[PDB]
Parts: C-alpha cells; sequence; structure tokens
C-alpha cells in the first residue's frame, strides 16, 4: 500500500505544480506518470530508511546502556 | 494602372495568423486568457490574464495600445482599432 500512497502523493504534487502557474491541471499528461513514480519510490525509500534508522538508534541506546551500567 | 503581380498569392495555405507582430511589437496574451482561432491580434494588443476574445474578432493596435483587463470579454465580431496620433 506504500507505493499507492506514494503514487497518489506524486500525482497530487504534480497537479499542484501545474495549478500554481495558471495553465490547466493536466497540461503535460506524460509528466503525471513521472510524478507518480517519483512519489512511489520516495515513500517506499522513506519507510525503508525509517526502519533502518530505528534499528541504528536502538543499537545506540543499547550501547548507551553499558555507558551507564558501569555508573550504577 | 492595374497590373497584377502574378507572384501575389490567392491561397496562403495557412490562414490569417492569429498573433501578428508589427515590427518588434509582439502582441501578448496571458497563458490563462482565451482568444478564438479566427481572431486577429495585430500590433500592440495585450490580453491580461483571464480575458476572452470570441470568434470572428479583430484587434489591431497599430497606432496605440489596446489592453483587455482581468476577466473582460470581447464578443464575436468586435473591432478594436486605436485612433490617430
Amino acid at each position: 500500500s506504500a507505493t499507492t500512497i506514494g503514487a497518489l502523493l506524486g500525482l497530487g504534487t504534480q497537479m499542484y505544480s501545474n495549478a500554481l502557474r495558471k495553465l490547466p491541471y493536466m497540461r503535460h499528461p506524460w509528466e503525471h506518470v513521472v510524478g507518480m513514480g517519483l512519489g512511489a519510490v520516495f515513500v517506499n525509500q522513506l519507510l525503508k530508511w525509517e526502519a533502518q534508522v530505528e534499528q541504528d538508534l536502538d543499537k545506540m541506546l543499547e550501547k548507551a546502556k553499558a555507558a551507564n551500567e558501569r555508573r550504577y | 494602372s492595374i497590373t497584377p503581380s502574378p507572384d501575389r498569392v490567392k491561397w496562403d495555405y495557412r490562414g490569417q495568423r492569429k498573433i501578428i507582430p508589427l515590427g518588434q511589437w509582439l502582441p501578448k496574451v496571458a497563458v490563462d486568457a482565451y482568444v478564438a482561432p479566427n481572431v486577429v491580434l495585430a500590433g500592440q494588443v495585450t490580453v491580461w490574464d483571464g480575458a476572452s476574445v470570441w470568434p470572428g474578432c479583430v484587434l489591431r493596435g497599430d497606432l496605440n495600445k489596446i489592453s483587455i483587463g482581468f476577466c473582460s470579454n470581447v464578443q464575436e465580431r468586435s473591432v478594436l482599432h486605436a485612433a490617430w496620433t
């Protein structure tokens, strides 16, 4: 479902960028597919990176446990 | 004194072009405006961001400026022609 949220996000952002400048919504109907692709890949990679950084933060906290274990 | 130059065209194969520049006076429509395809915008005409110049119309601002405002509309067979100096 992540890729679908990413695709809808890309399509929305592209319609936005086409609506700011007053030209119509679907001006280049072959950009919208690039927008969907970029949004999908972005959201997927963001979830992957969040998982990775949570893992690293938990490892860092486990190592910080030892820095205070010797404190007691 | 009615000599016709045979090099005069009688079928231009490309109709009266919409936007007629007049010696470095390129008439300008905004990307939101709507001019018909028949209409003829010659010279110092500006169509400002939301206006509409409907079919069968002519605006030749070759003496002075002609400027259509925000969302004004100029209906079918209108003719706008800046007067003398």
